[PDB]
């Protein structure tokens, strides 16, 4: 029975022509199903996703007489029949699934309605903007077209429930936040001809609870810390001196923290900004009490500690609070 | 309907194993390319990755079709039906074609007989790179496209579109280089069996050294300048110059650590080596001064130049000569 | 102190002579025995490397059998058809095979030697 | 003989592209699970690896088969000929289906008509983690599979015994070195796609850290460097450049300790119950030098008492940060290991 | 000559059935196997899996492909196994394993004129190997390999180590970066169920780690720094500065040995041998920073409401219970 | 056009390719050599290296015998796969990649008198046992063995086309190696014996030089600079307790970074290097500064020094004047020493 039908259909059918080739365009209705959004690996800059793609066109000369409504297939009539040919275009890496079986799915209605279902894992490219790390924000995109036919041929159109998306939390972003989804729609021009580019933007903001405890509050500990040889009196020469020295060896070791997740960018970020200025206000103390000792001992001037007991803790709180308006705000 | 007919006519007696024009001119195949993106530029495997739309345009006669105004766009399952050019990259270490969630691969007929056959490919070249003037360094990575198994005498390759074969160049965001230019060379490989056509894409690297000043150079001269502090400490406090002398050596030795940690492991001495060691050697000289000046005032003391002297003219020298060495340096290295 | 003792050998009209290695593991070494004809010159003979591949000169090939015991850490080496010809000093090396396994400026570590002698 | 006559007639008008029972009935597969060794457990990618003897049974009318043989033993080639359920593991990742040196795939047929399907699996499958316990954390790892194509009105999914006893564990077959095996929880229920309702069947492995690893890595030491900063309030106030040395590198100890011990963990952007130990112990040592330079600030003479004029007092800040300081620090320990061990 | 040939193996393979076993109906096939073993690398302890490279022999007889009029082994062509009956042969702790395939797929069939079938084949597997590193680096591991049949019980096929105990060959040619393999055993055994009885062949070795590299960089390091802590014990109880510089320096090069041999080592997450002594070294090097304070604070503290003695005592104390402490672990792991 | 059909559809008739041609009559001989277009890196972590050749194979089948107004014939890679060929592979071969793209890189040409042409372009990973002891001042002769696996040696032999010296040719700038120097490669072949029968084994073996000048400045120089650095504590004053004291334990610390520093720089093996060597000689030496002044401190009776205006004062100790000799000479004789040691070698 079903045989029958099945047979019927493949028997005269050209899978190398495009349904109404040389009439109509083909209009196809494309919906995405993310089912989690990977790392973001910010040294290669990209990222992670794992969708259910789907895919819904109109075929003619699969159209039958019956009783029956749908045929529900499994991935063995894929390689039958035409099938878009989709393609990633900022896909560094792209691979289907295969265990236990091929994970296609290939349902024809007798109307002609074709809908065609797969499971990818996709290793999208974004650019990220790392100036403002770690208070960046990113809109990682994500766009398809069909590789040979362009826009004359075949057209992509968004269903209603374009992109759907689960639970939030049982995604792997630990360093980023999904914050919001976009979906647009505009034809992109190459050599070979015009095609319509689908691109779905995933708003991501960085998190910086992990930075806070591990670098700004270990920087400005040893900041104030460095301001404690002010109050020593300045007759304590080693004790001045090796509590000076010792911060910036100190400081040294925290600036290593400052590039290990983000890859070799040669511009300032706003954490270097910080980790840079920090370092400077300790290299200014054993700067400062150099030029004290110099002065008192080995040859206005004579109160330098009491003017450094002021201006330091001063330039230091109008620092922080320049840098960060800057960045939270502005 | 009508188009069925006379795409099946075109593959009905085709012989792949055929080039066009099989007894007479060699065929001419253009190519241009689209770089969709560069990668994985590795110094210590001296390769890189790019990803690009590679496209070739040649003439059959064979597959020529009349009465159809269109260009015939077919699926790519029927690339394995036609002949297509034995193109491959010589300098290419592992390169695939995409296939999600078709293979990446398109033929497109014109009624002239024109064959357009792209691919999206993307490739790991090697790239020869010298790295002695790292960070300061200029790199020339190329891609060789050549021929396997045919002659000029029966295939000849040229840029389809002379200088604008190669687009995308320009949107290119490397995080650690900037392309300076790109070039393209169309050259016939003479040999004593025959000439060998063959396609050349480089591209010029200049590395950025705005990382570096942050994270290497800026960190050695501020060590280096505390050091020269200990010159002004009067010659008394022993335990202040000696703590501040050592622990700079400290610090110095921890900023060259890290970077042998954090940096490509590139065995052999390059420009930054040979900042970090001079730098190095300044806080090494700068401990080793206050120990000649304590030597002097305390050793041959009793048994009797000035022991101030040496820290005043150390005040001056110190200075001016570590200033000498980075504008030596700098001019040598740019 | 790494030695390479060699045994076996002496007055011969099949010999079999051997080359036992002490103070040091020559499992991933070249072992190979030379001979060295009177004020002629030092002789390849045969050799083997860590992956049993056995190399032997011309005039000796087909006619003379290395044997490697990884276990034990020595090398063996089978003569058959001796002729006067091969009547000089045996000699058992063992290398790295740095330019070359057959010169003799490749290997550092030498057997003391045998003297053969064969009268017909 | 007939044994060969058998295998060739089994396929005489079959069509593979349709399901057993297909407008008459609804297909049920029986499932069970051996699972050989529980792999290792990937904290960085969020993922657990684990090798199971995935067996499926299920009736197909369509190859009943008469003669002398009880059971049929298929080759490779003719049991892909033969229709198969489409499972899949909604939570995997890249499972790796062996071919050493055959495929390690066998499918039997009884008599009857049923057939047994058992393949050999190396299975990625995605855990998710909120390590905000870190390292007095647990996790409840799954592995959910079913039908891709085939909704419940279609193909169900049983477990060929009881759910406790469906998913067996071998004795020694725990490949985990951070985690320990807990025991595992077998359920099944439906989900709801926009394409139908799907069987799943779920199987949840729950892992628990073991925590003496970090304890005489981070914890001890951290522990030992903060009452080694508190150890200076016993020294005396005149030795200004040892109290002042001690001060300063117990913090960079603390620095040192610090940034190793973020290396262990994988890098997430929120700040673990570790994270917030080391936090509360940087203060601590921080704050012992803060009081040296206010016991610092209240010292006159230089000189200090010697074996036999006046001398400096003990500091009235130094007699109370010797108690306070431990005291705190001692409490803070109470409050931090009560909250994270009750959990 | 060759023409006979030619008809002979066409004669062999016409009607031959590869979904029947040898002795279908009668006594089980017994396979007999030999190992021929290339290398051994990537021991990883982290993954707990070693990488080994081997040639893999099987030895049965058919009696459909027994020919009579040649008398020589007929070697054919690599692609002929997939038109004979091999045995389903797999190797069970296996993770990652593949067939060498360059410049063509590594197997081999050999036919003998009895009906003798040769089918080796060059496999690189990763095979699991659970290790107990609560001794670590002074420790022993047991790595195995098992080898069964997916689908035949002891009634169909039966496995035995063909020669014997020189069934594997190669084993003390390997050559491992920190083991040294001590001895290898074969195995075999039927593994016993309701169902019936399974062949298994195992084959293990046993891994002795080396030692040199933990003694120069782990160990040594770590006792210098410790005695180093005791010469606070030689000076003067009044000179503050010189034995906090000295405890506090010592408390944290520790701290710098042990984290960073945490990054260098492989991520263990449980207690090991070497752990256990760097942590017993890190509160010798505290207890001695801690002894001064408890002195400091006798002659300055409770001073004017002998400070000698407890000096004394640490000069002997602490050297004597390191050495103890040693001792008692070194006989422990040893 | 046709004529050129017809000859490549009448050659496969009646063709086996199952069998080797001379099958009982006579020993297949394959004539071979190698073009390597880029000796790549060398992993000295995985003990392996990467090379890219030309790989070519030459051999005689009577059974292709063709006659017509052409000479050579160019054979489709499908038709290639129809036809016998060697089945060679490398034994010390890890992975290696057969690249096809964009088509497959392999050629196949047949002369009128039935002499095969095979040439195809791979790209090999090959193990290179290495023994690291002379770390980093050690050599290595990394192999490539190549045969039959299926053919004993009376079935199938190999030979180079040319002489064994001219046969395996590398490309002026082949070498991609960043830490060795390629100083040639020497070329020949053997006899295997293995459970299967004797086997002809083609043995090419290049020869690589680590280059030093990297560990000299990022290991050797500050290591000596830090042992010059203890030893010049002895020339301060005896009475600078504090000074001479933190000297002593910073040298220790900055011996100690170098230390782990220069092991991240070489592959974890458990065996001591060469360079393991230097470290710890250096490590006891910066430990014996400071037990030396623990010495010294024991018996400097007064806690002042001498002054400027100048009561009685202490001498300089007997124990810091040998030191300013003993140390710099003992040090200075482990130099020449160590140094004569490896580059003899
Ligand atoms: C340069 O060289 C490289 C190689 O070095 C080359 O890449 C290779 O390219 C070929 C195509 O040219 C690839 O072959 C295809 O692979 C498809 C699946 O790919 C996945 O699986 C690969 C392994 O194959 C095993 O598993 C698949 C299913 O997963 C199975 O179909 C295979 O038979 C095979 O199964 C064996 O092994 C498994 C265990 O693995 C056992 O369990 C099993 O029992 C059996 O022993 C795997 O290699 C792939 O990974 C590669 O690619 C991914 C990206 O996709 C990448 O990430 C990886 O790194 C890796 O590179 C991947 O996981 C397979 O579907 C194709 O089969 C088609 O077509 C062939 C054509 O001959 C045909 O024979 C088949 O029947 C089938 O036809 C279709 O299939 C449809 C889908 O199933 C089906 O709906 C249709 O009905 C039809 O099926 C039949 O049709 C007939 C009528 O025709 C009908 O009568 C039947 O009833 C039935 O319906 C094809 O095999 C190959 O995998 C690539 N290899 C690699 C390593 O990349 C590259 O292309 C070259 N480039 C150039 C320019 O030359
Ligand atoms: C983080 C701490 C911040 C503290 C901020 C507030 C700091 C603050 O207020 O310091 C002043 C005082 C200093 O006490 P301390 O004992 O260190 O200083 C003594 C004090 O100045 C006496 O008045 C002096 O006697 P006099 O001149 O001869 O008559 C005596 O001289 P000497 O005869 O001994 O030479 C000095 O030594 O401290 C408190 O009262 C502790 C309050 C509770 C502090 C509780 C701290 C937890
Ligand atoms: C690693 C070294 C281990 C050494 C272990 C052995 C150490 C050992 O034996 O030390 C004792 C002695 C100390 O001599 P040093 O010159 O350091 O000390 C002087 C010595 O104590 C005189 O006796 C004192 O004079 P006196 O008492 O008032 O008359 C003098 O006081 P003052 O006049 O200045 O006020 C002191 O300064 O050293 C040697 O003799 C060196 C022998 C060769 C040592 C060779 C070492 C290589
Ligand atoms: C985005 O998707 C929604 C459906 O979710 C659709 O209504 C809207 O038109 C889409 N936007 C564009 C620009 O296609
Ligand atoms: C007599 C001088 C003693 C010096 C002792 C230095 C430390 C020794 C540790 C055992």
């Amino acid at each position: 029975d079903v045989t029958v039908i099945l047979n019927n259909l493949l028997e005269g059918y050209d899978n190398k022509l495009r349904p109404d080739i040389g009439v109509k365009p083909t209009l196809i209705h494309t919906d995405m199903y993310v089912n989690s959004i990977g790392p973001v690996n910010a040294i290669n800059m990209e990222y992670t996703i794992d969708i259910f793609f789907a895919q819904t066109w109109y075929d003619r000369r699969l159209k039958f007489n019956s009783t029956i409504k749908v045929l529900r297939l499994n991935s063995n009539m894929v390689g039958k029949i035409w099938i878009p040919d989709t393609f990633f275009r900022n896909s560094k890496k792209a691979d289907a699934h295969w265990i236990t079986t091929p994970n296609r799915m290939l349902r024809i209605w007798n109307d002609g309605r074709v809908l065609y279902t797969l499971r990818l894992t996709i290793d999208a490219e974004c650019q990220l903007q790392l100036h403002n790390f770690p208070m960046d924000e990113h809109s990682c995109p994500l766009e398809f077209s069909s590789y040979g036919y362009p826009r004359e041929e075949i057209v992509y159109q968004w269903k209603r429930s374009s992109v759907e998306v689960g639970d939030t939390r049982s995604w792997r972003l630990y360093q980023f936040s999904f914050v919001g989804l976009r979906n647009t729609t505009e034809v992109v021009k190459t050599t070979s001809g015009d095609y319509v580019v689908m691109s779905v933007y995933f708003d991501l903001s960085r998190r910086m609870g992990y930075f806070t405890i591990q670098t700004y509050i270990p920087c400005t500990l040893i900041v104030v810390l460095s301001w404690v040889s002010f109050w020593i009196n300045k007759d304590a020469v080693p004790a001045r001196t090796s509590l000076g020295i010792t911060t910036v060896l100190t400081m040294t070791t925290l600036s290593t923290i400052a590039r290990k997740s983000l890859p070799k960018v040669s511009y300032v970020t706003a954490m270097d900004l910080f980790v840079s200025v920090c370092f400077i206000f300790v290299f200014s103390a054993l700067v400062e009490y150099g030029t004290l000792h110099y002065f008192v001992s080995n040859r206005r001037i004579a109160k330098m500690d009491s003017y450094a007991r002021i201006f330091f803790p001063t330039a230091f709180c109008l620092f922080n609070l320049v840098y960060w308006v800057s960045y939270l705000y502005l | 309907s009508f188009v069925k007919e006379t795409v099946d006519k075109l593959l009905k007696g085709y012989d792949i194993r055929l080039r066009p024009d099989f007894g007479g001119p060699p065929v001419c195949v253009g190519m241009n390319i689209d770089i969709a993106s560069i990668d994985m530029v590795s110094e210590v495997n001296m390769d890189y990755t790019l990803t690009m739309y590679f496209q070739q345009y040649w003439r059959d006669k064979r597959l020529a079709y009349s009465g159809i105004p269109l260009n015939l766009t077919l699926d790519n399952r029927v690339a394995d039906q036609l002949w297509v050019p034995d193109t491959y990259f010589l300098n290419d270490k592992k390169s695939f074609v995409h296939g999600v969630t078709v293979k990446n691969r398109m033929i497109r007929l014109h009624p002239d007989g024109t064959v357009l056959y792209g691919l999206r490919i993307t490739t790991t070249a090697a790239c020869m790179m010298d790295l002695r003037r790292y960070p300061l360094d200029e790199q020339n990575c190329t891609l060789e496209i050549e021929s396997y198994g045919y002659t000029t005498d029966d295939i000849e390759f040229y840029w389809r579109g002379g200088d604008k074969a190669v687009t995308g160049v320009e949107r290119i965001e490397l995080p650690q280089f900037s392309i300076v230019e790109h070039r393209l060379v169309s050259r016939n490989v003479v040999f004593a069996t025959g000439a060998y056509p063959r396609l050349s894409l480089s591209f010029r690297l200049k590395r950025n050294i705005g990382y570096f000043i942050l994270q290497t150079y800026m960190p050695s001269i501020l060590i280096t300048i505390l050091s020269w502090v200990s010159f002004w400490i009067n010659y008394d406090a022993s335990a202040a110059r000696v703590a501040l002398g050592i622990t700079t050596v400290l610090t110095m030795t921890t900023i060259n650590t890290h970077l042998r940690e954090t940096l490509p492991k590139i065995p052999y001495v390059k420009a930054i080596d040979m900042y970090l060691m001079g730098c190095f050697v300044f806080v090494f000289l700068a401990l080793l001064e206050y120990a000649f000046v304590n030597y002097i005032f305390f050793g041959r003391g009793p048994q009797r130049t000035d022991v101030n002297a040496i820290d005043r003219w150390s005040r001056i020298v110190f200075p001016f000569t570590f200033s000498l060495f980075n504008l030596v340096y700098w001019l040598y290295y740019v | 102190q790494v030695q390479l003792q060699e045994s076996g050998g002496g007055l011969v009209q099949s010999l079999r002579v051997s080359c036992a290695a002490s103070g040091r593991t020559f499992t991933t070494y070249i072992m190979a025995w030379f001979r060295q004809a009177p004020g002629k010159e030092r002789e390849f003979l045969a050799a083997m490397d860590q992956g049993r591949i056995q190399y032997y000169g011309d005039s000796v090939r087909g006619r003379f059998t290395i044997s490697r015991d990884y276990a034990k850490n020595s090398v063996d080496l089978q003569l058959d058809g001796l002729r006067p010809e091969d009547t000089a000093v045996y000699y058992c090396a063992a290398g790295a095979g740095f330019w070359g396994l057959r010169t003799a400026s490749s290997y550092h570590y030498w057997g003391q030697g045998t003297q053969v002698t064969v009268s017909s | 003989t007939v044994f060969t006559r058998i295998l060739d007639r089994l396929l005489d008008g079959y069509d593979n592209r349709l399901r057993p029972g297909l407008g008459e009935r609804v297909t049920e597969v029986k499932t069970d699970i051996f699972v050989t060794s529980f792999g290792p457990v990937s904290d960085h990618d969020m993922e657990y690896t684990i090798d199971v003897f995935f067996r499926q049974s299920w009736k197909d009318e369509r190859l009943k088969f008469k003669g002398p043989m009880t059971v049929l033993r298929l080759n490779n080639l003719m049991a892909s000929k033969i229709w198969t359920p489409d499972t899949f593991f909604h939570n995997g990742k890249k499972s790796v289906a062996h071919n050493m040196t055959m495929p390690n795939k066998l499918l039997r047929i009884t008599e009857d008509g049923t057939l047994l399907y058992t393949m050999r699996l190396t299975v990625r499958a995605e855990c998710p983690m909120h390590l905000e316990d870190f390292p007095m954390d647990a996790h409840a790892c799954p592995l959910k599979f079913g039908s891709y194509a085939y909704t419940r009105a279609e193909v169900v999914y049983e477990w060929t015994r009881e759910p406790a006893r469906s998913v067996v564990v071998a004795e020694d077959g725990s490949r985990l070195n951070q985690y320990d095996l807990l025991g595992q929880t077998v359920d099944s229920g439906i989900v709801q796609s926009s394409t139908g309702e799907y069987v799943v069947m779920t199987t949840h492995f729950h892992l628990k850290r073991k925590i003496g690893y970090f304890v005489i890595q981070t914890y001890l030491p951290c522990i030992m460097t903060v009452i080694l900063s508190q150890v200076s309030f016993w020294l005396n106030r005149e030795s200004v450049p040892a109290r002042t040395v001690f001060g300063v590198t117990t913090v960079l100890t603390m620095t040192t300790l610090s940034i190793s011990a973020r290396n262990s963990l994988p890098k997430v952007a929120y700040a673990t119950a570790m994270d917030w130990f080391i936090a509360v112990c940087y203060a601590f040592v921080f704050s012992a030098l803060i009081e040296f330079a206010t016991v610092n600030y209240f010292t006159k003479r230089g000189y200090a008492w010697d074996g036999k004029k006046t001398f400096n007092s003990v500091s009235k800040i130094d007699r109370l940060s010797r108690i306070a300081f431990p005291l705190l620090f001692g409490i803070f320990n109470l409050v931090y290991w009560a909250t994270y061990l009750n959990r």
